[PDB]
């Protein structure tokens, strides 16, 4: 079941990313949003490659 | 003014803090009386 | 009645269980069974996956419904979509940490408005929109569901049950609670504030309407205070009609129990001009549920993955490992919960919404 | 009826449901109608009975193996209502099974003074009355060294308070002694259960049924004494129970009642058992009376006494397809009406 | 207007809120165990259909959850007498609703699953009331989460 | 022990009433001084809550009473399983009366300015909320208990005959009157009452 | 004003809750307590049960005579006119001696219609006795919301 | 001072308690004899209404109850007297605790009564009598209650 | 303050007391003892109106406590010393609470003695005799209340 | 002030508890005395003026109140001190509360006595012999509410 | 004012009932569902070790209650204000009377499943479902407390 919250974890995450390195305002236009747009990408993209590493190992079983 | 020690905000508060014991106290009477049914789970 | 369920109870699934995160999950893992229906049809099921697997074209429609409603919604995994241009301007010069309004430009083209998201009177709003909803689908889906009596009496080639039984429950229905779902689309439609005149209120407008008859403190339409009376007496002329009507004339036609017919019409009619107000207040589950929804979806997320976002560290393995594990802990309460343990309490809601409110029609 | 159906919801609806199986008149007179035993069990199997003497097949069918399976069926019944009771209605089915496992220990301490064998003086014991040394009931005669041996780890226990053991072991005059006191410490402890813990409803309608008992053993010891006893009435009066409705006044009339005339002269001032010693079946008039009070014990919904009432006159049913089975078997039917059926 | 003991109500409320539903949680997870516990020793097989009341009496405490967060997130040291009884009604509701409902789930759900060992067609009958006594604790919810919504306006 | 706190505290209240009446300061324990000084936001939301949870204790009283009963009775006959819903249903309304009470009635929960908080008007609607909220609470908790009984009893006379249940429902309508009259009461009691201003 | 503080209605509300919940709760009893005899004799002698349905009607009267005290002490209670504790203390009284008036009527009809009743499928001729004793204790009810009305008038 | 604004709760609860009291004893006096006539005249259906003297016995508490509520109703006053409410709250516990008391010697006196009467046809006199003596506790309290109320408002001031 | 404005209270409920704790002891005197006759003469009825003595001398005390009401009544006033009001409690107690002990003894005795004179007639007059000792409680209360009463307005000024 | 105004409240209250708790006590002991003579002697009814023992000695600590709710009721004013209250109150609480525990003892060993002393003709000496240690209970009550009330008006002022 | 004397009595007794409550309901659970450990490995001894379970999920409510009276206490003060002695006593009760139902809750379904899972092997799975059910309302408790005790002190004047 670890392949199917991986592949999902690819998707939101990278979606997540993506909106905050564009400065989307459902995640950055509040005041108790964080600042900086892409300083949150940069640590949610690579949770993307951890959990797509989780994918791409759970997908050979 | 009500009163100096029984104000108006401790006597209200004793109040509150007097039904939620009640519905405690209800409760933890409702959960005491709760037995078990023996007879279902030996072997006789 | 299980060929207007077919699409109705998937829907009144979706009023309730309204996101387009969880319904294409649950779209998705429905797809999975229908894709996979030859595999799984020769096979031996066992009863919670028997239930799942005799429905897996159930599933499918509400999962369908289910993203067309949160799209209606901005509600993705309780997020908004910027999607179409915005009804709402926020004005560009303010002070930090006060509180503002927007203004009017214009409305939003399909579905609810994504200015609605951080909002301190948002609620306030959804509360108004999602309940007089209910109210509205509740009376769709009763008128639409009363006229399968007269179609059964008609195809009875009955008469005497029809002019007994429908008619005086339809000029019943209709002048009560047909009329608030009118006036509801009536509010709607009026401006009341470029017209300067006081927006009325539909609850105690429906209270003054039986107890004070001719009294209209609030105008809402021309010619309120006399067309309501008008319909005060349609509906009061309906509870002596309903439950005289049939067994007088089933007593006239033999000139058979008088006893066992005049007792099932009072009950009947009791039961009848009970259930049309039981009912529509009944059909507020479809708001009860999806207030239910939408709040815990917020709260999770608030919870779980509003955390894990801070522009600090960025690059760290500790900050990256907390968004992989308050990921992974909002993933599985989101299945877990709001998707198993909550559709599920909103599918056995919208079966009892045509087990009574429907099929008692 | 507001706290009934806490733990005992389940309980009473499904004895309800066991009152719904209970034979009717016709049911019964379908039954006077047959032929063979065979047709007998197959008119019982449209009841509720269905397939209970299914692994018999028509040749070892004898009325005494209908009167095994069909009480042995209740006894099923009553151990599956017993398991799923807790509290104080556990307790009120221990005290019904304990007048039983009175008569199992007064019947398995007769069988070793005749000294027949132990394993066939135990299937004549009651399967409700069971407790676990009753099968050691078999290793001494006098009834010291029985009760502090075996009966002081049993509940019949606080029941040994005033069986005076004079040191004479047992004949069969002194068994039916203690097995009467016993009992008669057993109603009396059962009704202050009754009376203390069982909820109001459930006790005017128990303490009835149960002063019932005491009155029918009341007359039952005053009327067996006649012929196979001669006793003072000092200790006669230690036999009957002080719980009923003939107590304070008649079963004193009941102890010195040397004759038969001074039974009936008794029992002509209490209001309800006048005219049960003048005419027809004594033992059919307790009968009847039993079951005229279990059937107004269904008629108060929230009461544990419908168990009572239940187990009752499902013994009561049990005996009458006895009786049938034993008319339309041994071929006598001037009497097969002679059933009583309240239901 | 705004008291010392004002954050008493609002700290009490969201005490009461988790402490209430929790109470009928356990009785609802203990009374429906027992007959869990007591029906699978002899059909072993009707373990995981029976397993349905401990649920719902788990979301029964989940709903407790909410509100008592949903209050936690609101309490300040200055705030209002208004606050802080909306908190306390907002815990008192969810508080007796949870209660009410966990007893009434506790109830039927051991019934209902000695009566599903006996007749299988009795297993549909007790999801259907259970269902019933389910949402009493949404309907404590609603006045929970609606007052909620009042609290600083 | 529960009576001898009964007896202790009814001593502790006679020999202060008494002690504060002879030394001249009876006028001390003043209990309209203290209905004028609480919050009226304290009677309005208690009024509240004690009306949407004492409808749910009657309605989920009722419904495990003739619930459990229906399942013991359905052992035997589970052709009642379905249609004596009808019963859960009846003692199911009383938590929707209180809680579309509950719902109008924090309708009218507003901020009430400082200046006017412990005015006639916002008094007022702090005392017909909370005895508005207890009325309606408290109606559809005795009418849901008998509601219950009398579907319990339903229950089993439906398994016994089939013909019993429609003579029996009928007790369940009069004993449904009940919280429809406390429905309607709660909202005459707070029908004048304004908000808080 | 001295006779009319601003805690009247605290007292009028309780008069209205004391008439409505004490006598809904005598309504409940007697119909409850005499659901359960009716329904006891619905498999012996199924006939008797629709002629049996009076103590139940005559339990349901005494919530009506609930009902007319609490809308007419509802009636008189408004945050813009003057009201006196006297009148408050009234309306306390009023619906405080028909709330215990019809609970006590309604566990008197609970109690005599069961076993009335109960007992009626062995003797048919217990119905106009039973009737009887329903109308006596029905009637104390009847006195307690007479005192009500009269109390009512009196005090506004 | 005298005639203080809280004086009218004294007669209140003195008016209310003749009605709560008195109708609870009442209650208890028809209830008890009530199902000792249901259960003796199920054999004995010609007594049926010889019986209902206990239940009418019992009515007349709630007459008693009723009159001395209706005469304190009609002494309410705004400006009454601390001494006017406090006569009126002793003439309502004085018919409201004694009519309960002779509701339950009533009730507990009569279904006995019936179900001994039904037995022995002689026993209905000596029914009749013991009821008579329990009424009139009743009566007694009735009696202390209207020489009381008589008293309100006779040399009441300010 | 030395005769306050509460001091009608105590004596109003002096005199409701006295009527209310006699008459709940003389209903206990009347039903538990009424209970042993209804129960006893459906056998032997002739002795109806010779068993009845308890019950006669059960409502002896509830006139006991009428007497004490109304000379407690009729010395009721607007104006009165506390120390009136205390001494009228007192009294009211003092007939209330012994009468209720008196009615409670004459309960007990009543019906043991006339569940038993039936079996032995020479057990009435030690019923009578028993019962003599069990109504002199009450007379006692109602001297010590007559004394108290007395007391009540001798020297009262102010 | 030492006289106040509330001053009689605790002696009326002492000589209303003087007479009420010692007939409480005697209604004890006579009514249970009382059923176990009308018990013991429908077999033997010529006990019947024997055993009259437990009544009579039951009766007489209601005398044992009715000496001190005399002597207090002498010794009201209006104008008293709040100590011949306070000793008043505890006269009769001295003597009522100690005739009652006299009339629970007396009430239990009378009818335990004569429904023995039906069987045991010479119990009825141990009978009488054990009263009088229970009626001595109500002696020593009487004593002290007598030592007190030659003391609440002594030295007052 | 906003800081008074008797502020901390709240949060002691909030130190206080955290522990104490859970101690009442690890208490109830450890013996409750003991005694049927006690009366179920007397015949099958086996299975003693796998038997624990609801002594060990009872004995977790009490590391719940000493965790929470571990962060109470470390926040007590002379000085403190009243909002953190309120905040300390609603998170000493969310602990305490809610793992007191949970240690009531594995209590009663420890004594029911130990007794059954001797008789029917396969019922040691479904009671440790159960149990899980029964132990996360005393997380759930923890939770609640959790989120009071980081609020306690946050912006206190």
């Amino acid at each position: 079941c670890c392949t199917v919250l991986s592949a999902f974890g690819v998707v939101i995450l990278s979606v997540i990313a993506h909106l905050f390195n564009t400065n989307h305002e459902s995640f950055v236009g509040s005041i108790n949003d964080p600042e900086d747009g892409p300083a949150v990408a940069h640590t949610v993209y690579l949770a993307a490659l951890v959990y797509l590493v989780f994918f791409v190992f759970c997908g050979f079983q | 003014i009500l009163s100096s020690i029984w104000t108006e905000g401790l006597l209200m508060c004793l109040i509150v803090s007097a039904l939620l014991l009640f519905i405690l106290i209800v409760a933890l009477s409702w959960i005491s009386n709760l037995d078990i049914t023996y007879g279902a789970l030996e072997k006789s | 009645a299980g060929l207007a369920t077919v699409v109705t109870f998937p829907f009144m699934f979706a009023i309730m269980f309204g996101d387009m995160g969880h319904g294409f999950i649950l779209f998705l893992m429905a797809l999975f069974l229908v894709l996979n229906e030859r595999k799984f049809g020769a096979m031996h099921r066992d009863e919670i996956f028997d239930m799942a697997f005799t429905g897996r074209y159930v599933l499918l429609l509400m999962g369908a419904f289910s993203v067309y409603t949160g799209l209606l919604y901005n509600d993705i995994f309780s997020k908004s979509m910027t999607i179409f241009k915005s009804g709402w301007q926020w004005p560009s010069t303010f002070r930090k940490g006060e509180s503002i309004e927007a203004k009017k430009t214009g409305v939003y083209p399909f579905g609810l408005d994504f200015a609605w998201h951080g909002t301190d009177n948002g609620l306030l709003f959804s509360n108004s929109y999602k309940m007089k909803l209910s109210i509205l689908m509740g009376y769709a889906h009763m008128t639409y569901s009363f006229m399968f009596s007269y179609i059964n009496y008609r195809a009875k080639n009955s008469k005497v049950d029809i002019i007994g039984n429908f008619i005086p429950g339809l000029v019943f229905m209709q002048s009560i609670f047909g009329y608030l779902s009118w006036a509801i689309v009536y509010k709607w439609s009026k401006d009341w504030i470029k017209d300067d005149k006081p927006a009325p209120g539909l609850l105690n407008m429906l209270i003054n309407m039986f107890l004070a008859p001719g009294t209209i403190d609030d105008q809402l339409y021309s010619g309120q205070a006399k067309l309501q009376v008008v319909l005060l007496l349609a509906a009061l002329v309906c509870v002596p009609w309903l439950l005289l009507y049939k067994p007088l004339t089933l007593r006239r036609l033999n000139k058979f129990n008088f006893g066992d017919v005049m007792i099932h019409q009072v009950i009947h009619t009791i039961e009848f001009c009970l259930n049309c107000i039981s009912h529509t207040a009944s059909y507020l589950r479809l708001w009860a549920l999806s207030l239910a929804h939408a709040q815990l979806s917020s709260v999770l997320w608030d919870m779980t993955i509003s955390n894990a976002f801070s522009s600090k560290n960025s690059g760290s393995p500790l900050a990256v490992m907390k968004v992989v594990f308050l990921f992974a802990m909002w993933f599985v309460l989101t299945v877990c919960i709001l998707v198993f343990m909550e559709g599920t309490s909103a599918m056995l809601h919208a079966l009892r919404l045509h087990w009574v409110e429907a099929m008692s029609k | 009826g507001v706290y009934f159906n806490i733990d005992n919801g389940f309980i009473e609806g499904v004895v309800r449901g066991y009152r719904n199986g209970l034979l009717s008149n016709n049911q019964y007179i379908n039954l006077t109608q047959c032929d063979t035993l065979e047709d007998l069990k197959l008119q019982l199997s449209s009841t509720d009975y269905g397939n209970f003497l299914s692994s018999v097949s028509s040749e070892s069918l004898t009325t005494s193996l209908i009167q095994e399976y069909a009480s042995s069926k209740l006894y099923h019944e009553f151990n599956y209502i017993r398991d799923q009771s807790s509290g104080s209605t556990r307790k009120f089915m221990d005290y019904i099974t304990y007048g039983y496992m009175i008569d199992n220990v007064a019947l398995m301490i007769t069988g070793t003074i005749h000294d027949r064998d132990k394993g066939e003086i135990l299937q004549r014991c009651h399967p409700l009355g069971w407790f676990d040394t009753l099968p050691t009931l078999s290793v001494a005669t006098d009834l010291e060294s029985l009760y502090e041996t075996v009966l002081v780890d049993t509940p019949l226990a606080p029941y040994f308070k005033n069986c005076f053991d004079t040191a004479e072991e047992l004949d069969d005059m002194n068994i039916e002694i203690i097995r009467n006191k016993l009992y008669k410490a057993y109603l009396e402890d059962f009704y202050n259960f009754v009376t203390e813990e069982i909820p109001e409803p459930a006790k005017e309608c128990m303490q009835t049924l149960l002063g019932f008992e005491a009155d029918r053993r009341s007359i039952n010891i005053a009327l067996n004494s006649l012929q196979s006893s001669d006793i003072d009435p000092d200790l006669k009066s230690d036999l009957l129970p002080n719980i009923g409705k003939l107590y304070p006044l008649a079963t004193f009339h009941l102890a010195q009642a040397q004759d038969f005339e001074g039974v009936r002269a008794a029992l002509a001032n209490v209001y309800e058992y006048r005219g049960f010693l003048e005419t027809g079946n004594l033992e059919d008039h307790f009968y009847q009376l039993e079951m005229e009070l279990c059937r107004d014990a269904f008629t108060q919904q929230f009461a544990i006494s419908t168990v009572w009432a239940w187990m009752k006159s499902k013994e009561q049913e049990v005996r009458n397809i006895t009786w049938i089975a034993e008319c339309i078997a041994q071929n006598q039917r001037e009497r097969i009406n002679n059933y009583i059926s309240v239901y | 207007l705004c008291p010392v003991y004002a954050p008493f109500f609002g700290a009490i409320g969201c005490a009461s809120a988790i402490i209430f539903t929790s109470l009928g949680a356990a009785y609802g997870t203990a009374k429906s165990g027992v007959g869990i516990c007591a029906t699978c020793v002899l059909r072993p097989d009707l373990l995981f259909k029976n397993i349905v009341p401990v649920i719902m009496a788990g979301i029964i405490a989940i709903y407790g959850l909410v509100v008592s967060v949903l209050v936690c997130y609101s309490l300040g040291q200055k705030q209002a007498l208004y606050t802080g009884f909306i908190q306390l009604g907002a815990g008192l509701s969810v508080g007796l609703s949870g209660l009410a409902a966990g007893f009434a789930i506790g109830i039927v759900g051991d019934a209902g699953v000695r009566g599903s060992s006996q007749q299988p067609r009795l297993f549909v009958g007790m999801i259907l009331i259970l269902i019933f006594a389910e949402v009493l604790g949404l309907y404590g919810l609603i006045v929970a989460l609606l007052l909620n919504s009042r609290a600083t306006q | 022990f529960s009576h001898f706190l009964y007896y202790l505290v009814l001593i502790v209240v006679i020999v202060y009433g008494l002690y504060k009446l002879f030394t001249g300061h009876g006028s001390d324990i003043n209990f309209g001084k203290f209905l004028l000084r609480t919050s009226p936001y304290m009677w309005a939301n208690l009024g509240i809550a004690l009306c949407v949870g004492l409808s749910v204790v009657g309605a989920a009283w009722g419904i495990f009473i003739t619930g459990s009963s229906m399942i013991g009775a359905g052992v035997r006959a589970p052709r009642i399983t379905t249609k004596n819903l009808i019963s859960i249903i009846f003692c199911e309304v009383v938590a929707i009366y209180g809680l579309i009470i509950a719902i109008v009635f924090s309708s009218k929960l507003t901020v009430a300015t400082a200046e006017n908080m412990y005015s006639k008007s916002n008094l007022y609607t702090g005392y017909s909320l909370f005895w508005a909220g207890i009325t309606v609470g408290a109606s559809n908790l005795i009418c849901g208990i008998a509601v219950g009984i009398t579907g319990a009893t339903a229950a089993i006379s439906d398994a016994a005959d089939s013909a019993l249940f429609v003579k029996i429902l009928v007790i369940e309508i009069f004993g449904s009157i009940l919280g429809l009259l406390g429905l309607i009461v709660g909202l005459l009691m707070a029908g004048k009452a304004s908000e808080f201003q | 004003n001295i006779y009319a503080p601003l805690y009247a209605p605290f007292f009028g509300f309780a008069g209205c809750a004391a008439a409505m919940v004490l006598s809904c709760l005598g309504a409940a009893i007697g119909t409850a307590k005499s659901g359960i005899g009716i329904a006891g004799i619905g498999t012996f002698k199924p006939e008797l049960i629709m002629k049996s349905l009076i103590p139940v009607v005559m339990s349901g009267i005494l919530a009506i005579y609930g009902l007319v005290v609490a809308v007419l002490i509802a009636g008189n209670l408004s945050p813009t006119e003057d009201y006196t504790l006297f009148n408050g203390f009234m309306h306390l009284s009023c619906g405080l001696c028909v709330g215990f008036a019809c609970l006590s009527s309604g566990y008197a009809i609970g109690m005599v219609g069961d076993v009335g009743v109960r007992k009626y499928m062995h003797q048919p001729r217990l119905f106009v006795g039973i009737v009887l004793i329903l109308i006596f204790s029905e009637v104390l009810g009847l006195y307690g919301m007479i005192v009500a009305l009269i109390l009512n008038t009196r005090g506004s």
